[PDB]
DNA sequence: TGCGAAATTCCATGACA
DNA sequence: ATTGTCATGGAATTTCGCA
DNA sequence: TGCGAAATTCCATGACA
DNA sequence: ATTGTCATGGAATTTCGCA
């Protein structure tokens, strides 16, 4: 716009250009004497190209792009034009990191009864022991009572075999698992349908969702590590010992062991609690029903100073799962279809697929 | 005298030899005395080795204060006695030829033996896969004397698999003739 | 000590045993009726074995070991005896995690002049490009001016070849590097001695120590990623472009580019700053000397609520570098010989070797 | 008229053919007009390709506003002209047979040619490895006219390698006879 | 009605790779 | 069409033993 | 001597694997 | 015998343009 710049040279006011400055012509270009120095005022029709040229040098953000532009030019609301370019650079949007943390975690209510929800996961590969490499970990959500199964692979077949042994005791309402091949198979879905078991899946690449079993994986490995100090890593024969050990370990915050929450009475294990000896089994089960309901429940922690929470319609970006060397860590912008809760969201990518993702694997697209 | 509790006494015994199913010929039966809860383990023999291998799985969940059995070789061996002493389990035997347990247990072992016989007819070689459903049936079976099922008495909650459809347990004239046909 | 328990049964006071309780004999053992219930008082000579037995079930900490013991027994100051056992369990000490964070980071003073200190490091392996797999990154500490060299391996030979090209411009006083094979070799030490260059090494497995170059590795990779979007990863021909791009990029906090801090004048690059055009080179170098000294310097951040700082004589534990599966994450306790600064320490392991380590790779041994 | 600055003009030229050292036969010489700073690049030929390959390394550090050279084939080619236009570098040529630069530059190229000749005698095939030490020498060499060395004028600091031991640059009677011996 | 010490509770730290 | 968890050992706070 | 908007500064976040 | 760093883009704060 050389027409807009003409009125300025004459001396009459244009909204955006301060009247107190001296606008002139030199070397065939409109100039202005600003405190910083004499800058060139490019016509509106040239500004996009300048911003793009400045930005493209090192694909710089707001201030670093501005500082370059400001070396030669001046125009009203330069950063407004810088931000327009930053918001259109596909390379920057998919390569840059987020600088907004996720909102505070949710502390889902503890399942009310044992067998309401099981959390399952695999540990491994571990050093080979008797031809076994993996461990199938089953955690009852309410009690924390764990069942351990050595497997040769994290397969549907080994999960089914193990769970057919476990479910001889009781059948769970729900089985929560991650999106590992072993649990997302049609063979596993068929196995659950046949038994009235509902399969609930974690958002992908978010093991915090399976937090209950993940945390038990830490204790299993920590104990196996201790027992195997200065000996070959023959863990296969220790799984039963580890299982019994952990199921009978106090949780200092609850002041109960997973065995006690499941049965309301210690079995013939060392240091068995004898406090309900004079109670009848009915009096004992009545006290257990009371203990199970009065357990401590943590609350959501404070939000960090710079957190973001999802909004329907918001342009958001999913994190690349297994990013290759020298490739972007982010996918192209997506739109938030539904906000399931403040930490879970349904998105529609550029393909047109519906994906239920965790906000931990999302960043809000920058510059609107 | 202190009230009866789960894990106070486990009653063990062997069922078989049965037709081979997945290479297995016997079922070790474990019944908790108080709750009447049943655990079934298929073995390839009624041996101390098989008893120890099976009971090592059970004792990784809960350890009984006492194990009760008849004078079967597998239970009277010095090996099985060493295994029990290690776990602080007292062994208890019934008088030879005079097997005694309890009313609740004697009745439970009858239902076990009958339910197994009922499902053996037609598929006598497919019982290995049926052991989980047989246990859920047995453990979600209402107790006339106590008002509660073994599952309720052990966990203090109702089950997600209530076996409301209380079946016969007795053989139909068709199953009866089909059973005597296998006896050939 | 059954002698100590005898006086108690009679009814006369012993320090530690509250007089208000009823101490008796039953089943051939001293008992006490406590609010919790009737507990057995084992003789002092038996307590160590009980604590060890309770602890060994799942190698439990203080409260979880206590809660088991308290099920059957009672004695004065039980936790004092629990903590004695925890402090002697080699398995627990080398397997358990720390729960004390390191003290706040140091913000070393920025080198005063260009060429005072160089920070060097390798990036790679990268996808092969013209037979090259690595990048030798050289960062001048004062300026942030970077030199990039493609290499076939992170070798002493490729470092020497590259640095012989760089040092044709100017020779640094110090070269700071990590403990990578390429820089710790005798051939590299010989190469530096020959040139008056002092080699300074980071504490091992602490890349924050090489923070200056590490941070530049992020910008190099981020820019290569952007330029290679939707094209094969042919990075070899982009190193020169990336080098020039980054050396001429503004640091928004300094309001200077690494080129400007090194030369005090922009070269014929896009958007070159023209503010010193009327100054003589001497006036220009005078202003540069002033700019170099007035640069922003960050200060140590606040200590976290539960931080630990090293003390000479303290029992401390070094983190295992490459821990194997099911093996302890910590080495056996060591003693702090000298405290170089609050974040660096000299230790003596059980072998008798002197090691200069970062507190980030140390935990203070628990239970004194 | 604005004061002279570094990167305002780079004076380029070729030295050689020299005895082969590591396969190289020539040295492209780049002297900054203002500071007198020297960059040396060994080439296998005085070609546009070699000039472009060498200057691509230099222009990754700093880009001159103007390049000055004589009418040598490598610098007058349309390829070298395309290369300069791409980088916004103005090419400037001296009149054929009349090479003009500046007093500071003319003197610098004399020291370069002399220092090279001085070190070529005895080890004429080992100059590739000596190029870094030759440049540090040249750049840490005090300027009578300006009071400062090219290193000081370019970085605004003293160097860590001061070449206080100001040598001869002239050939000794032993080096003179040894030089004429090679001329065979 | 209050003191010193012991017992209990709190809770940041870090790992489930 | 879902969602972090909790053992750990110093510190902080409460309770105990006695008066 | 004070208003609205623009410009600048602040700074938590996250990655150098 | 050593030690974190700094681009990034919303928010917070300051400065500018005008009166
Ligand atoms: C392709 C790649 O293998 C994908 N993948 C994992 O990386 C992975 C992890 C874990 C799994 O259970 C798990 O199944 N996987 C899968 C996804 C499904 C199946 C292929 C396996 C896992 O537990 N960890 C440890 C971890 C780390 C941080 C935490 F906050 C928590 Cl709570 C746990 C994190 C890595
Ligand atoms: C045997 C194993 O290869 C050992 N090792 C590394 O793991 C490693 C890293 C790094 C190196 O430079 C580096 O040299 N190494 C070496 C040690 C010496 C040589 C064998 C290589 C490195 O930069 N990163 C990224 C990183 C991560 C977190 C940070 F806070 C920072 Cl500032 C950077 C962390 C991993
Ligand atoms: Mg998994
Ligand atoms: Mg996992
Ligand atoms: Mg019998
Ligand atoms: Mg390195
Ligand atoms: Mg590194
Ligand atoms: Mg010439
Ligand atoms: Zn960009
Ligand atoms: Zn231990």
């Amino acid at each position: 716009l050389d027409a807009e710049l003409d009125q300025l040279l004459q001396g009459h006011y244009i909204k955006g250009y301060p009247k107190q400055y001296t606008y002139f012509l030199e070397d065939g270009k409109v100039k202005v004497s600003r405190p910083e120095g004499v800058k060139i005022i490019p016509p509106q029709s040239d500004r996009q190209k300048i911003v793009l040229q400045a930005h493209n040098l090192a694909h710089t953000g707001r201030e670093a792009t501005l500082l370059k532009i400001a070396n030669l030019y001046w125009w009203p609301n330069m950063r407004k034009d810088v931000v327009k370019q930053l918001g259109r650079c596909q390379q920057c949007l998919i390569t840059n990191a987020s600088n907004k943390a996720s909102g505070p975690i949710l502390r889902p209510d503890r399942p009310q009864k044992p067998f309401d929800k099981f959390f399952i996961d695999y540990i491994g590969p571990l050093p080979p022991s008797q031809g076994y490499l993996y461990v199938l970990v089953v955690v009852d959500g309410m009690t924390g009572f764990t069942w351990l199964y050595p497997t040769k692979a994290p397969s549907t077949s080994a999960t089914v075999k193990s769970l057919n042994v476990l479910t001889s005791i009781a059948i769970p309402k729900v089985i929560h698992s991650d999106q590992g091949a072993a649990f997302t198979s049609s063979t596993f879905a068929e196995w659950a349908k046949e038994r009235g078991i509902h399969l609930e899946f974690s958002t992908p690449y978010h093991p915090q969702s399976s937090g209950k079993v993940e945390r038990k994986n830490s204790d299993i490995k920590r104990l196996l590590t201790k027992l195997l100090v200065g000996r070959p890593t023959k863990w296969y024969d220790l799984l039963p010992v580890v299982q019994l050990a952990l199921n009978n370990t106090y949780s200092p915050v609850l002041k109960y062991t997973p065995h006690q929450l499941l049965f309301g009475i210690d079995s013939n294990t060392p240091f068995a609690n004898q406090d309900t000896l004079d109670l009848t089994r009915e009096e004992e089960l009545s006290l257990l029903q009371e203990i199970r309901t009065s357990l401590y429940h943590p609350s959501t922690p404070p939000a960090s100073s710079r957190s973001w929470s999802p909004v329907v319609g918001q342009l958001v970006q999913e994190r690349v799962a297994r990013p290759a060397s020298l490739r972007p860590r982010w996918h192209k912008p997506s739109t938030v279809l539904k906000v399931l809760n403040p930490r879970t969201v349904v998105i529609l990518d550029h393909l047109g697929n519906n994906r239920t993702v965790s906000i931990d694997n999302l960043k809000p697209t920058s510059h609107q | 005298d202190r009230p009866q509790k789960p894990f106070d006494k486990f009653f063990i015994d062997y069922i078989g030899p049965l037709p081979p199913s997945q290479g297995y010929l016997y079922v070790l039966v474990v019944v908790d005395g108080m709750t009447g809860f049943t655990w079934l383990y298929p073995t390839k023999a009624p041996s101390t080795s098989a008893t120890v291998k099976s009971l090592n799985v059970l004792t990784s969940i809960a350890i009984p204060k006492v194990i009760h059995s008849d004078q079967g070789a597998a239970f009277t061996s010095s090996t099985f006695a060493e295994w029990a002493k290690e776990r602080g389990i007292h062994l208890e035997f019934s008088t030879p030829y005079h097997p005694q347990s309890s009313g609740k247990v004697e009745r439970k072992n009858s239902d076990i033996k009958r339910l197994l016989t009922k499902l053996l007819v037609g598929r006598p070689t497919k019982w290995y896969d049926l052991l989980p459903v047989v246990q859920l049936a047995l453990n979600n079976t209402y107790s006339p004397v106590l008002k509660y099922t073994p599952h309720q008495l052990l966990f203090g909650i109702d089950s997600n698999t209530p076996f409301a459809n209380q079946d016969t347990l007795d053989l139909t004239r068709e199953e009866e003739l089909s059973l005597l046909q296998e006896i050939r």
